[PDB]
Protein backbone atom coordinates (compact mmCIF):
# COMPACT_ATOMS: atom_id res chain seq x y z
CA UNK A 1 0.00 0.00 0.00
CA UNK A 2 1.20 3.69 0.30
CA UNK A 3 1.95 3.58 4.29
CA UNK A 4 4.21 1.11 3.36
CA UNK A 5 5.74 3.18 0.38
CA UNK A 6 5.99 6.13 2.97
CA UNK A 7 7.84 4.06 5.37
CA UNK A 8 10.60 2.13 2.97
CA UNK A 9 10.98 6.06 1.56
CA UNK A 10 11.10 7.41 5.07
CA UNK A 11 12.92 5.18 7.59
CA UNK A 12 14.26 2.48 6.16
CA UNK A 13 15.86 0.13 9.24
CA UNK A 14 12.21 0.60 10.78
CA UNK A 15 10.34 -0.86 8.06
CA UNK A 16 12.95 -3.72 8.11
CA UNK A 17 12.06 -4.16 11.76
CA UNK A 18 8.14 -3.63 10.99
CA UNK A 19 8.27 -6.12 8.27
CA UNK A 20 8.10 -9.05 10.97
CA UNK A 21 4.62 -7.94 12.15
CA UNK A 22 2.49 -7.27 8.94
CA UNK A 23 -1.23 -8.16 9.17
CA UNK A 24 -3.37 -9.44 6.56
CA UNK A 25 -6.10 -6.44 6.74
CA UNK A 26 -7.56 -3.71 8.42
CA UNK A 27 -10.08 -6.05 10.61
CA UNK A 28 -7.57 -8.58 11.48
CA UNK A 29 -5.01 -5.55 12.73
CA UNK A 30 -8.32 -4.39 14.75
CA UNK A 31 -8.75 -7.70 16.25
CA UNK A 32 -5.27 -8.24 16.94
CA UNK A 33 -4.53 -4.65 18.58
CA UNK A 34 -8.13 -5.08 20.90
CA UNK A 35 -5.32 -8.49 22.26
CA UNK A 36 -1.77 -8.14 23.03
CA UNK A 37 -0.50 -9.45 20.21
CA UNK A 38 -0.18 -5.83 18.61
CA UNK A 39 0.39 -2.64 20.33
CA UNK A 40 0.78 0.26 17.22
CA UNK A 41 -1.02 -0.01 13.88
CA UNK A 42 0.24 2.15 11.39
CA UNK A 43 -2.58 3.26 8.61
CA UNK A 44 -4.11 5.54 6.41
CA UNK A 45 -5.96 8.71 8.56
CA UNK A 46 -9.40 8.72 7.40
CA UNK A 47 -10.40 4.90 7.49
CA UNK A 48 -8.69 4.28 11.22
CA UNK A 49 -10.32 7.53 12.57
CA UNK B 1 8.38 -2.44 -13.17
CA UNK B 2 4.88 -3.37 -13.52
CA UNK B 3 1.76 -2.05 -11.68
CA UNK B 4 -0.78 -3.90 -10.37
CA UNK B 5 -4.33 -3.38 -8.54
CA UNK B 6 -6.35 -0.13 -9.23
CA UNK B 7 -3.62 1.35 -10.63
CA UNK B 8 -2.48 -1.32 -12.62
CA UNK B 9 -6.15 -1.14 -14.21
CA UNK B 10 -6.09 2.54 -14.86
CA UNK B 11 -2.58 1.98 -16.43
CA UNK B 12 -3.06 -0.55 -18.57
CA UNK B 13 -6.08 1.52 -19.97
CA UNK B 14 -8.25 -1.06 -18.44
CA UNK B 15 -10.32 1.37 -16.62
CA UNK B 16 -11.03 5.16 -17.34
CA UNK B 17 -11.28 6.08 -13.75
CA UNK B 18 -10.66 4.13 -10.42
CA UNK B 19 -12.84 5.93 -7.31
CA UNK B 20 -11.60 4.37 -3.91
CA UNK B 21 -9.86 4.51 -1.23
CA UNK B 22 -6.70 5.77 -3.41
CA UNK B 23 -3.81 7.82 -1.37
CA UNK B 24 -2.00 10.36 -3.45
CA UNK B 25 1.78 9.79 -3.41
CA UNK B 26 4.85 11.27 -5.42
CA UNK B 27 4.85 7.74 -7.64
CA UNK B 28 0.88 6.99 -8.50
CA UNK B 29 1.14 10.95 -9.51
CA UNK B 30 4.19 10.39 -12.26
CA UNK B 31 2.61 7.25 -13.36
CA UNK B 32 -1.33 8.21 -13.12
CA UNK B 33 -3.17 11.23 -13.96
CA UNK B 34 -4.87 12.46 -10.46
CA UNK B 35 -8.00 14.75 -9.24
CA UNK B 36 -8.18 17.25 -6.63
CA UNK B 37 -8.15 15.19 -2.58
CA UNK B 38 -11.38 15.44 -1.73
CA UNK B 39 -10.83 13.90 1.81
CA UNK B 40 -7.87 14.41 3.95
CA UNK B 41 -5.84 11.49 4.91
CA UNK B 42 -2.42 10.73 5.94
CA UNK B 43 -0.17 8.37 8.22
CA UNK B 44 -1.57 7.84 11.66
CA UNK B 45 -0.88 5.62 14.78
CA UNK B 46 -3.47 3.51 16.22
CA UNK B 47 -3.13 2.13 19.89
CA UNK B 48 -5.46 0.75 22.51
CA UNK B 49 -6.53 3.28 25.00
CA UNK C 1 -13.48 43.55 21.77
CA UNK C 2 -14.20 45.72 18.92
CA UNK C 3 -15.20 42.71 17.00
CA UNK C 4 -16.91 39.46 18.59
CA UNK C 5 -15.61 36.67 16.09
CA UNK C 6 -13.57 36.74 13.13
CA UNK C 7 -14.43 34.15 10.60
CA UNK C 8 -10.83 32.99 8.45
CA UNK C 9 -8.49 29.84 7.73
CA UNK C 10 -7.48 27.27 10.81
CA UNK C 11 -4.26 27.98 10.25
CA UNK C 12 -4.12 31.50 11.00
CA UNK C 13 -6.26 31.77 13.55
CA UNK C 14 -4.61 28.74 15.69
CA UNK C 15 -0.92 30.57 15.43
CA UNK C 16 -2.42 33.51 16.08
CA UNK C 17 -4.16 31.59 19.12
CA UNK C 18 -1.34 30.20 20.18
CA UNK C 19 0.30 33.78 19.70
CA UNK C 20 -2.12 35.59 21.82
CA UNK C 21 -2.99 33.97 25.00
CA UNK C 22 -6.34 36.29 24.69
CA UNK C 23 -7.73 35.20 21.85
CA UNK C 24 -9.13 31.56 21.16
CA UNK C 25 -10.50 29.98 18.73
CA UNK C 26 -13.40 27.13 18.81
CA UNK C 27 -12.76 24.45 16.77
CA UNK C 28 -15.45 22.27 14.89
CA UNK C 29 -13.30 23.05 11.38
CA UNK C 30 -15.78 23.47 7.88
CA UNK C 31 -15.51 23.62 4.83
CA UNK C 32 -12.01 21.89 4.82
CA UNK C 33 -9.93 22.86 1.70
CA UNK C 34 -5.79 23.02 1.27
CA UNK C 35 -3.50 26.18 0.31
CA UNK C 36 -2.84 25.95 -3.25
CA UNK C 37 0.05 27.43 -5.41
CA UNK C 38 -1.90 29.60 -8.04
CA UNK C 39 -0.85 29.96 -11.45
CA UNK C 40 -2.03 30.45 -15.02
CA UNK C 41 -3.96 27.46 -17.11
CA UNK C 42 -1.23 26.94 -19.57
CA UNK C 43 1.91 26.84 -17.81
CA UNK C 44 4.25 23.61 -18.33
CA UNK C 45 5.45 23.95 -14.62
CA UNK C 46 2.62 22.39 -13.56
CA UNK C 47 3.11 18.69 -13.45
CA UNK C 48 6.77 19.18 -12.27
CA UNK C 49 5.43 21.60 -9.66
CA UNK C 50 2.81 18.83 -7.94
CA UNK C 51 5.39 16.23 -8.44
CA UNK C 52 7.97 18.57 -6.21
CA UNK C 53 4.73 19.59 -3.60
CA UNK C 54 3.74 15.43 -3.34
CA UNK C 55 7.35 14.51 -2.89
CA UNK C 56 7.78 17.10 -0.15
CA UNK C 57 4.82 15.99 1.70
CA UNK C 58 6.62 12.04 1.52
CA UNK C 59 9.31 13.00 3.47
CA UNK C 60 9.14 15.05 6.48
CA UNK C 61 9.98 18.55 4.75
CA UNK C 62 6.61 19.83 5.12
CA UNK C 63 6.95 18.47 8.67
CA UNK C 64 10.01 20.49 9.21
CA UNK C 65 8.59 23.53 8.23
CA UNK C 66 5.26 23.14 10.52
CA UNK C 67 7.90 22.65 13.35
CA UNK C 68 9.58 25.83 12.32
CA UNK C 69 7.00 28.15 11.35
CA UNK C 70 3.90 27.37 12.85
CA UNK C 71 3.95 24.22 15.65
CA UNK C 72 5.69 26.20 18.19
CA UNK C 73 3.23 27.46 20.98
CA UNK C 74 3.83 30.44 23.81
CA UNK C 75 0.61 30.15 25.63
CA UNK C 76 -1.92 27.39 25.21
CA UNK C 77 -3.29 26.97 28.92
CA UNK C 78 -6.99 28.07 41.63
CA UNK C 79 -5.06 31.09 40.90
CA UNK C 80 -3.84 33.78 43.88
CA UNK C 81 -6.20 36.26 42.68
CA UNK C 82 -9.45 34.21 43.01
CA UNK C 83 -8.22 33.37 46.74
CA UNK C 84 -7.43 37.31 47.27
CA UNK C 85 -10.46 38.62 48.86
CA UNK C 86 -9.98 36.00 51.88
CA UNK C 87 -6.95 37.64 52.63
CA UNK C 88 -8.27 40.55 52.72
CA UNK C 89 -10.97 39.62 54.67
CA UNK D 1 -1.83 19.57 -5.36
CA UNK D 2 -2.60 21.56 -1.54
CA UNK D 3 0.49 22.02 0.44
CA UNK D 4 -1.40 22.25 3.67
CA UNK D 5 -4.71 21.11 4.19
CA UNK D 6 -6.92 23.24 6.85
CA UNK D 7 -10.77 24.89 6.79
CA UNK D 8 -12.57 27.97 8.61
CA UNK D 9 -12.98 28.34 11.60
CA UNK D 10 -13.41 30.87 14.58
CA UNK D 11 -11.62 33.11 16.76
CA UNK D 12 -13.12 34.87 19.52
CA UNK D 13 -11.47 36.52 22.83
CA UNK D 14 -10.46 34.47 25.97
CA UNK D 15 -12.38 35.96 28.41
CA UNK D 16 -10.71 35.19 31.18
CA UNK D 17 -12.68 34.61 33.87
CA UNK D 18 -10.64 36.77 36.32
CA UNK D 19 -12.55 37.50 40.12
CA UNK D 20 -13.02 40.28 42.49
CA UNK D 21 -11.96 40.97 46.11
CA UNK D 22 -15.95 39.68 46.32
CA UNK D 23 -15.65 36.13 44.97
CA UNK D 24 -16.93 34.57 47.87
CA UNK D 25 -20.03 37.41 48.37
CA UNK D 26 -21.96 36.04 45.80
CA UNK D 27 -24.44 33.46 47.32
CA UNK D 28 -25.77 36.24 49.56
CA UNK D 29 -26.74 39.83 48.98
CA UNK D 30 -25.61 42.60 51.39
CA UNK D 31 -29.05 42.96 52.76
CA UNK D 32 -28.55 39.12 54.28
CA UNK D 33 -25.68 40.40 56.12
CA UNK D 34 -27.91 42.74 58.51
CA UNK D 35 -30.41 39.59 58.12
CA UNK D 36 -27.76 36.91 59.60
CA UNK D 37 -27.02 40.06 62.64
CA UNK D 38 -30.86 40.06 63.08
CA UNK D 39 -30.95 36.28 62.94
CA UNK D 40 -28.16 36.38 66.15
CA UNK D 41 -28.21 38.99 68.65
CA UNK D 42 -31.65 38.55 69.14
CA UNK D 43 -31.52 35.00 69.76
CA UNK D 44 -28.26 35.61 71.93
CA UNK D 45 -30.37 38.19 74.53
CA UNK D 46 -33.40 35.81 74.78
CA UNK D 47 -30.94 33.31 75.91
CA UNK D 48 -29.61 35.26 78.33
CA UNK D 49 -33.22 36.15 79.12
Amino acid sequence: GSTERNIRNNYPYMHQYMTRFNQRGVEDALVSLKTGKLDAFIYDAAVLN
Amino acid sequence: NVWNGMIGEVVYQRAVMAVGSLTINEERSEVVDFSVPFVETGISVMVSR
Amino acid sequence: NKLHAFIWDSAVLEFEASQKCDLVTTGELFFRSGFGIGMRKDSPWKQNVSLSILKSHENGFMEDLDKTWVRYQECDSLTFENMAGVFML
Amino acid sequence: KPFKYQGLTILVKKEIPRSTLDSFMQPFQSTLWLLVGLSVHVVAVMLYL
